[PDB]
Parts: structure tokens; sequence; C-alpha cells
């Protein structure tokens, strides 16, 4: 559904998060918060499905790649690296993208540190 | 389309209306019974350990405390300091605390490197400091006992001794949401468990309880749409099914099923003994309200179509059922029916023999799914079970005084012999209630739960000067539908599990391979616990995945998998005074084998009519004890996940109001509250920490020449984490 599923997670886990009441809707005035700890921070995200006047987490979900299949994902990612490289222009410290953080399977390098982007 | 909810939670000032009023008759005097209040009482014990720390100072007797007590002292200091509004009254603390520090700094250098990496990393350390078994060391009521040379007033004696276990349940309403929801963090080793001299005390629902006692009570409004709140007109039933006994396949209990060419059953059941005419009614309505619905819901069972609901004559159906192997139908002449259609599933108990593991768990997770998406919905169902006012309290040491454990189960495979749970998902939905009914004073929670409403008498808590019984449980007047609500989660998952328990002692009878059945039961457990992590993530929208983490930081699926194998079988049963007790040795491991001076029956095990085995000894509690701990485990995932989640938001609000210059105030009470908003996010929750990195930044723009030293650290952890998944989500390549 152009979503993949350990994001979805993050959508409902939003979702549920900020829909105080449990409605399973969410009130126009609160997925602004909602779209900042996502990433997203836009200014009128307007036009959508008001067929229900709020949005539900179906609406919610869909709207998403409406948004992030319009993400170029390269600036989402050289500044990803940019944070972690103090200095300007490493494979040890990379190392760390999983052996403390996240998923951790099958590594690869290109050390000789890591200079730019690799998208394939 | 559309899916979302006709219920919406919100809040309300008490459910302390039209109770029974609060009084205890004894021997002809009647006794008013009063509460004890929670807060105020709780804050007098902070404040006397504040006077008893300044007293600790004053005595140079800081040499003769150990090390690993003053920083918790220490720690708690800062912590409490952080959590106060006001800076003055931050300062009456931070006062209390510099000395401590001094010491420390001077006479500890070990212990003050660690904790300051901890005060760096938090603004609550304590709740870090706690999440292993110092959390069992009350250092505040040993200080208390040791400067405080003065009697406590009653109340505040009423309070240690029901909150003894540890000093978390002093702490004030943030500071102990937080280590309440950290403590089942994957770097935690807490467990509500400690040995004294050689005597194990067990307390989780302690946990609970304190944590309930914070809240506000809950109200439920269903909206004008509802089931229980639109008025529908009459039922149509025109068209009649007509019976034959060559059609007919089985007799189930009260309810005629019928063969059809398309191979799925017409089932046709008949009044009971003692039911009225709008209970059937009420079947039809819901099953026509849930087949509307099921696209909004997403409901996974298989929903009848219910067909019709009229009157037949007694005649014609003792000559239909005059064949088959079959008393509760009512007296004479005329009987009205329910009339549905069904697939053959529906009428397979989740229990039965004939299922494969794979069909198994696809079916639980279909029942579970739809038990707790309904109960969001606003619909309860107490009757899932013959679960036996004699009714069972999944949660019973909430609900009562003077209980402490969960009680025996009768006849407990006899309990859900006749379960509303099928291989097609849930059943016989005509006897459910709104959810608005555990929160008031209905005849359900009148009858069920009389003591919760009425408030709880105990010769400890009378006190012969006013003539009154004082206690914290009569405080839950203003709350108990917040206790019912919990209870009902519980006592889902208790039917879920004796419905496991069912399968399983089906299955492994009369199978000789012994490993082949302890592959089943640990499926058994494994299914268990991922129907708990289920019921979390359907109400809290935690992921599943980490739901079950959390889990089994608090229980242990090895000895739940080997207390349900030992005590659901009767196998057991076959043993003397000597083996068995090196068989509870191994099914507990570390805790207190099950006591019990039963005589055992032979073939069944414990047993109170000698036929049916209970889960028990007569007058003793379940031995299922990590099941309690389980089902405490979920309930205050659930509450707890609540509870934390209003405290972040409550906290937002000022953070935003601090950025927007609604509140005028200095750089260091910025970044302050910012720094308490990470505190509050939930454990494993990545995206709550991102939206406060998101806020820090902006705080960084309003106040662009202030130092922040302080926090630097902790912000760029949730930073380089945020860095590394947009990273880790380029695996769009295996
Ligand atoms: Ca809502």
């Amino acid at each position: 559904d152009q979503l993949t599923e350990e994001q979805i997670a993050e959508f409902k886990e939003a979702f549920s998060l900020f829909d105080k009441d449990g409605d399973g809707t969410i009130t126009t005035k609160e997925l602004g918060t909602v779209m900042r700890s996502l990433g997203q921070n836009p200014t009128e995200a307007e036009l959508q499905d008001m067929i229900n006047e709020v949005d539900a987490d179906g609406n919610g979900t869909i709207d998403f790649p409406e948004f992030l299949t319009m993400m170029a994902r390269k600036m989402k990612d050289t500044d990803s690296e940019e944070e972690i490289r103090e200095a300007f222009r490493d494979k040890d410290g990379n190392g760390y993208i999983s052996a403390a953080e996240l998923r951790h399977v099958m590594t690869n390098l290109g050390e000789k540190g890591q200079v730019n982007y690799e998208e394939f | 389309v559309k899916q979302y909810y006709f219920a919406r939670r919100g809040e309300t000032s008490t459910h302390d209306t039209s109770l029974p009023p609060p009084v205890k008759v004894l021997s002809g005097r009647s006794i008013p019974l009063k509460e004890i209040p929670f807060e105020a009482t709780r804050n007098e014990l902070v404040q006397i350990y504040l006077t008893s720390i300044d007293k600790l100072i004053k005595s140079n007797k800081l040499n003769s405390i150990p090390s690993q007590q003053i920083a918790s002292h220490y720690l708690f200091l800062r912590s409490l300091a952080n959590s106060e509004t006001d800076g003055i009254k931050k300062n009456q603390i931070l006062s209390l605390a510099k000395p401590l520090g001094t010491y420390l700094a001077s006479k500890e250098p070990h212990v003050w490197k660690m904790i300051n990496e901890l005060i760096e990393k938090s603004e609550y350390p304590i709740i870090h400091y706690l999440k292993n078994n110092r959390a069992h060391s009350n250092f505040m009521l040993a200080l208390i006992h040791e400067y405080h040379k003065e009697p406590l007033t009653k109340n505040q004696s009423a309070f240690v001794q029901k909150f003894r276990d540890s000093s978390v349940f002093l702490f004030p309403n943030p500071i102990y949401t937080a280590w309440l929801a950290h403590s089942y963090d994957e770097d935690s080793s807490f467990n509500p468990m400690f040995r004294e001299r050689l005597s194990t005390n067990f307390y989780h629902s302690t946990l609970t309880d304190n944590l309930l006692l914070r809240t506000e009570p809950k109200e439920v409004t269903l909206s004008s749409e509802h089931h229980y709140k639109k008025e529908k007109g009459p039922i149509d039933s025109s068209f009649r099914y007509q019976m034959s006994s060559d059609r007919l396949l089985r007799i189930q209990g009260r309810t005629l099923l019928f063969s059809t060419p398309q191979n799925d059953v017409v089932a046709v059941k008949v009044q009971k003994k003692g039911e009225p005419k709008s209970t059937l009614e009420e079947e039809f309505e819901m099953a026509d309200y849930l087949l509307k619905h099921q696209r909004r819901l997403d409901v996974h069972s298989k929903l009848p179509q219910p067909l019709g609901q009229y009157s037949v004559k007694k005649s014609e159906i003792l000559e239909i059922s005059r064949g088959s192997l079959d008393t509760l139908i009512d007296d004479s002449k005329d009987l009205e029916v329910y009339v549905y259609k069904a697939p053959q599933s529906y009428f397979t108990y989740l229990h039965d023999k004939n299922q494969d593991l794979e069909d198994l768990t696809a079916s639980v997770k279909t029942n579970v799914h739809d038990l707790f998406v309904l109960l969001r919905e606003g619909i309860v169902f107490p009757q899932l079970a013959d679960i036996f006012k004699g009714r069972y309290q999944a949660l019973v040491q909430l609900l009562n005084v003077l209980q402490f454990q969960l009680g025996r189960i009768d006849k407990w495979q006899k309990a859900v012999e006749y379960v509303n749970l099928r291989s097609s998902g849930l059943a016989d939905l005509g006897d459910s209630l709104p959810i608005t009914s555990l929160f008031t004073s209905s005849d359900f929670t009148k009858h069920y739960f009389s003591e919760l409403l009425t408030g709880g008498y105990h010769p400890t808590f009378f006190d012969k000067s006013s003539g009154t019984a004082n206690s914290l449980f009569t405080g839950k007047r203003r709350l108990f539908g917040n206790y019912l609500y919990l209870n009902t989660i519980a006592e889902y998952l208790l039917v879920i599990q004796l419905t496991l328990g069912s399968y399983g002692d089906k299955v492994t009878r009369d199978m000789m391979d012994k490993p082949k059945k302890e592959a089943v039961w640990r499926e058994l457990a494994n299914v268990m616990f991922t129907s708990c992590a289920e019921a979390i993530h359907i109400m809290t929208g935690i992921p599943q995945s980490r739901a079950l983490t959390l889990l089994k930081q608090r229980a242990n699926i090895e000895k739940h998998f080997r207390q349900t194998q030992f005590w659901m079988t009767p196998d057991y049963s076959k043993l003397d005074e000597d083996t068995l007790q090196m068989e509870q040795y191994s099914i507990y491991s570390g805790e207190p084998e099950y006591e019990f001076t039963d005589k055992l029956v032979s073939g069944v095990g414990l047993s109170v009519d000698g036929v049916h085995q209970d889960l028990g000894g007569y007058n003793r509690e379940s031995p299922l004890r990590e099941l309690e701990k389980l089902l405490y485990a979920t309930v205050t995932l659930i509450e707890g996940t609540m509870q934390l989640d209003k405290e972040f938001f409550k906290q937002l609000e000022q953070v935003e109001k601090i950025l927007s210059g609604e509140i005028k105030t200095d750089a260091n009470s910025c970044f302050e509250a910012v720094a308490q908003l990470l505190d509050l996010a939930r454990p494993g929750c990545h995206f709550q920490k991102r939206l406060v990195l998101s806020y820090y930044e902006e705080a960084k723009l309003k106040y662009p020449s202030a130092p922040t030293d302080a926090y630097d650290s902790r912000f760029q952890v949730v930073a380089r984490t945020n860095a590394a998944i947009t990273i880790q989500r380029f695996w769009r390549e295996a």
C-alpha cells in the first residue's frame, strides 16, 4: 500500500496517542503536532477527504503516501549522516548503525571511512 | 469506508453517585466508613520525609548510612525538585540535597560519578536508579522511622501499612507513573517480588492499586447512533424457517442445528426456563448491529445472519427434537425462538481437541481481537463463561480488603465447557452490557461488587474514638469504575487462559510422547502471552511486538508454561508427598511451592466434588501464580500507559505555552520543561522523543545565547537515534 509495516506501526502508534478520547478520529487542531512528531512540518494540509470531518486512521494513513512518496529521501539521508559526522566529510562508529540502535542483519562496507550517499 | 468508534472516553468528577450508604452494620451497631485521602496523606509523608532529611543533616550521622541509600536520598531529592513547579519550593529541596551531594562528592567519589551520569541523562534520575532490586529498599520509610521521632498520624500509619514495600509509592504522580512505565523497559530487572527473612512477598497488585488511586474517575459517552442508544423499530420476522427432523444435525444446549444445502447451519434457539422475550430480541438486534458495522469496527468474527424472532408452539418443538440425545426451556405451549444462520465453525467451541495448533492460534487471535475492539466500542460481555455473589474476580486484591491472591477456580474445565468463543470468533452476543454499566451503580455492580461500592470494613480500620472505620479502600468509591474496567480486561484474558487450558488438557491426554506434550503447552503459553500483547495494542496503540517484550520483562513465560502443564493436567494426581514436592520446585524455581493440605483424588487432582478438577485447594488461592502476574502486568501496562500519556500531554501544554510567550519565564526554566517532557515519553517509542527533540531546537531559537551544557548530551542521543532510523529504513534491499 506504498507503505511498509515499520511505518504504519509508528503511524498507528502516533494516531492512537493523539486521539485522546479513543474516538478513532483526531481533530484538525491536533494532527499538526502528530505531523511534527513524525517529521513532516507543513503549513496548510487541506483539501483532504472531509466526508467524516476529522479523519479516520484509514484516512490518516492513506494521506501519508501523499506526503512520503513526495519526500525526496536523499535530502532526508545526507543530514542523517551529517548528524553522525562530527568533522566534515567513519566505518567503526557506523558499525553502531545497529550494534546499539536497531535492525542488525548483515551489514556491509566500502571503508577503504564513508563519504556520501550510495543508493542501489 | 470510515472506521472509528461510537464511544468517547472522557473524565468525570466522581463515580460516587447514588451508591449504597457507606455504612457497615456489625452486631446491631452501624459503623460509618470514611475515606483516608490518598494524595493528602502521601504529600504529608513526603513533608515528614523532608524534615527528616534535615534532622539527618543536623546529626552529622552521614557516615552511619550506606552509600547506596545516600544516592537514593540525593537522587530522589533532585527528582522531586524538578517535578515541583515554583522555584521557591524547588530551592528547599535543592538546599536539602546540597549537603548530601557534598558528602558524596568528598567521601564517596565513585557513587558521585555514577549518579551524575544518571543526572545528566534524565530529570527524574531516581526512576532509572530504581529499575532493579534497589526499589525494594524503602529508603524513605527507613529515614522517617529513624529521624522522625514522633508517632505518625493514624492516616499516615494506614498508608505505610498499605504501601510498605517500596519508596516509589510515596513518589508524586508524574514520577511514579514514569517509574512504573520504565520498570518494564529492556534495561530493567525490577520485578515486584522480594524475599524477606525466608518469606516471599508479592506486591504486583500494589503497583496497580497505587496507580489507580492517582487516577481521575473515567466516564465513557456512547453516541446517539450507538446500539444501546439509537431507538430502532420492531424486528421484521416475516419469513418462518420450516424445521424438519432429517435436516437437523445436532442439539447444542437449547439451540437446534439444521443442515442446509449450502453446508452452513440454520440454528433456532429456544427460550430458556426463565428468560423473557426481550433477551432473544436483544440477541437479534445486536447481531444486526454488528453486521451493519463490521467494516467500521474491523470485526474478524464471522457473525451470524439473524433471520427471525417469533413464537412457536411447544407441541411443534418437542416433535421435531424427539430423535437426538435430549429440559432448559419454558413451561408450556408457546416458546419464543431466535432463528439465525451461521457457519459450521460458529458451533465448534474454541477448546475443541479437533483443531490443529495452527487454526487454534488464528481462532484465538480472532476472538481476542473482537473482544477488545468491542470493548472500545462500549460493549462488554460479563457472561463469556460460567466462571463461578459467587462470581469469580480476576483482580480480586483490588476489589476487596483482606484478600491477597486469586481464589480457587471450581470445576475449571466445566466453566469454559460452553464458552462463547468459537472457531468462527465470538458467539451468543445477546447477553451483553453497556460499558457505562461498569461506571455506575447498575444492578450488575451492586450485586457483584457491593464491597467496592460500599467502602470496606476491617477491625483494624475501626477507631474507638470517632466510632468510624477509616481506610484507603473507601476512597475508591469515587473511582470504582476504573477498577471494574481493568478487572473486565483481566477476566477476558482469564477466560482465554482457561479455554487454552481446556484444549491443552484434552490434546495431551491420550498421548504418550512427553516432548510432544511439552511442545503443545509451551505453544499455548505463547498463545496466551501473544493474546495479552494484542489486548495492550488494541487498548493503547503500543505495537504488539513491543508490548510482548514489556510483558516478558515482568511475567516469565517459562514458569507459566510449566505451571499450566502441571496444574491443568491430572498427572500430578498420581504422586505422593515427596515426588510432587520436588516437581513443585521446578515450576516455581525461586518461589514458595503451592502449600495445601487437601487429600488428592486419583485421576483428577485437587477436587472438592471428587469428579472435576479444581484449580487450587478448598479455601486456598489459585496455583497459577505466573498467570496472575501476567494479568496484573497487562492491566498495569494498559492503565499505566494511559496515565503516562496524560502526564505527557499535560506537560506538552506547558512547554508550548513557554515557547509561544503565553508564560513569561527565563531560558533555564524553559529547557527544564522540555527535558521533563522527554521523561514522560513511552518506553521504546521514538516518535514521542522525536517530537520533544523538535521542541528543544525551537527553544534554542527563542533563547539563542543560553547554555545547553546540562541538556545537550540527552538530546544528542535522541538526534543520533533518529538519524539511524532513517538510515535503517533504507533496507529497500535485503
Ligand atoms: Ca476522537
